[PDB]
């Protein structure tokens, strides 16, 4: 996503610039969001939602 | 049906023989009729000896 | 610049409440203050409220 | 683009589309109070950029 | 070191109207029970009155029945004051069936073994047209005082039936009091002290039962007058909720179809702290649960954000 950074980078992008690439990076991207799901995490972003 | 009786009552005294006791929540009109009817018996008709 | 109109009608019933300016014939104005009780009411010796 | 009276509305529980009929005006008869949806509406607002 | 009262004759004069006397009265004490008598009878007194009502083909109060005489609006404000007395139950539902041109006095309703009509002849509204009909639920509850058409909504929650209309709730059988205090000698006391209390009633409340029902309220209020022990109470309430509050609010919220919405009611689950808690494996062995149906349910909870079958080591906590 575009945060504190101008443009969001193409997930092939995102790959070369871990050296560790490909499908790889496109699930780290999951879980992390998978884990921001549930609560005590959840909660707070949850509030901005109408 | 089932009534209202009141919570937090505060006697603050102001020496041993001076005193002012506050008592919340009483139902509507039930201030004046305790209130008036207590005055009445605590001035008029209470036992002493002078 | 316009295709259609929805007009709803409400029917809101009034009742009346501190803040309504009442007045008799003769000019004399005035603005219910405090809505009060039949029992803190002026009664006569026929019991009959004002 | 033209603004549809429809009663798909973005983002609105069922909480409200119950006082709704299927073209989006409120059922005669209807008590209502404040924030309830009298007639459903959408305007066209496309590409948001967020 | 004192004396106490007591109530002697209590004489009817109409089924509106009696005047009920106390005699052993000290010097003083006549206008004291007398005063704050008037003002817990005035108020504080049970009372059963029609709070809601659905009428045949009529939709809200501003409309026509074809062939009465009457507007729904004032057919409503005719049931406000129809005066009905019950017994074991709380809220009955009476029942109004009557056609051709003929006034629809009270008494066309229908009996119940707690239905007592004090007023037969109450009009309710006229007919007007040989095979003009009307048919109405009338709803009557009991409570205390004036609880007015208005704030009867705040409970919502589904009161949908357009139909019921409700009408502003006049709880109380009250309708004006006035105590006199006439000096009276039983034959030794030096002076003292009658009490007549006048009542008038709506016909609903034998004077008996009220006056006595009043002394009570009396009591339990002086009761915590008697001694004064500073009371409070605990307070400081928690400020850690642990999981996201989503979690208790009923499946209902989901918005879901009605075969799978009843289906968990049926597998023990209301709060969705225990549909989130539940896999795709418990759900074929659900009955009723099927492609159709569990597609369902893996959709409105991807909207809302969360998922079918995870954990919580804690749930639910804690009051």
């Amino acid at each position: 996503f575009g945060i504190d950074m101008n443009t969001d980078y193409t997930l092939e992008e995102v790959g070369k610039q871990f050296d560790v690439t490909r499908e790889r990076i496109r699930q780290i991207e999951a879980k992390a969001l998978r884990k921001l799901r549930h609560p005590s995490r959840s909660e707070v972003l949850r509030s901005f939602l109408d | 049906t089932e009534f209202l009786k009141p919570r937090l009552v505060d006697i603050e005294q102001v020496s041993s023989t001076h005193a002012k006791v506050t008592l919340e929540p009483l139902e509507r009109g039930f201030g004046h009729t305790l209130g008036n009817a207590l005055r009445r018996i605590l001035l008029s008709s209470m036992p002493g000896c002078a | 610049g316009v295709l259609k109109i929805v007009k709803v009608y409400l029917a809101v019933k009034r009742r009346i409440q501190p803040g309504d300016k009442m007045a008799g014939r003769h000019g004399n104005k005035g603005v219910i203050s405090k809505i009060n009780p039949i029992e803190d009411m002026p009664y006569d010796e026929n019991g009959t409220p004002v | 683009g033209p603004e549809e009276i429809t009663a798909d509305i973005p983002n609105v529980g069922e909480a409200a589309l119950s006082k709704l009929d299927e073209s989006g005006i409120v059922y005669i008869g209807a008590e209502v109070t404040g924030g309830d949806i009298l007639v459903g509406k959408v305007t066209p607002k496309g590409e948001t950029q967020l | 070191e004192f004396l106490k009262p007591r109530l002697v004759d209590i004489e009817q004069v109409s089924s509106t109207h009696a005047k009920v006397t106390l005699e052993p009265l000290e010097r003083g004490f006549g206008h004291t029970l007398g005063n704050a008598l008037r003002r817990i009878l005035l108020s504080s007194m049970p009372g059963c009155a029609v709070t809601e009502v659905e009428i045949d083909g009529v939709l809200h109060e501003y409309s026509t029945k074809e062939g009465v005489q009457e507007d729904i609006l004032e057919i409503l404000l005719n049931l406000k004051g129809l005066a009905v007395r019950v017994q074991g139950k709380d809220e009955v539902i009476l029942t109004l069936n009557k056609s051709g041109i003929g006034p629809v006095t009270a008494a066309d309703i229908t009996h119940d073994g707690d239905v007592e009509i004090v007023k037969p002849q109450h009009v309710i509204c006229h007919l007007t047209d040989e095979n003009a009909s009307i048919s109405m639920r009338i709803k009557v509850q009991r409570g205390r005082g004036y609880v007015p058409a208005s704030t009867r909504i705040h409970s919502e929650e589904d009161e949908r039936p357009i139909g019921r209309l409700l009408v502003d709730a006049c709880y109380s059988p009250v309708e004006r009091i006035a105590y006199n205090v006439e000096a009276a000698r039983v034959e030794q006391r030096t002076d003292l002290d009658k009490l007549v209390i006048e009542m008038e009633t709506n016909g609903t409340i034998d004077p008996e039962e009220a006056i006595r029902r009043a002394a009570t309220i009396l009591a339990e209020q002086l009761e915590a007058f008697v001694d004064l022990r500073d009371v409070r109470q605990p307070e400081v309430k928690e400020e850690k909720p642990e999981f996201d509050p989503i979690l208790l609010r009923p499946v209902d919220d989901l918005e879901l179809t009605v075969r799978s919405a009843n289906c968990l009611k049926a597998e023990a689950i209301h709060y969705i702290g225990d549909l989130v808690q539940r896999t795709e494996v418990e759900l074929l062995k659900t009955p009723n649960l099927g492609k159709k149906s569990l597609t369902e349910i893996k959709d409105v909870l991807a909207s809302r954000g969360l998922s079918l079958g995870m954990r919580l080591e804690n749930w639910p906590p804690a009051s």
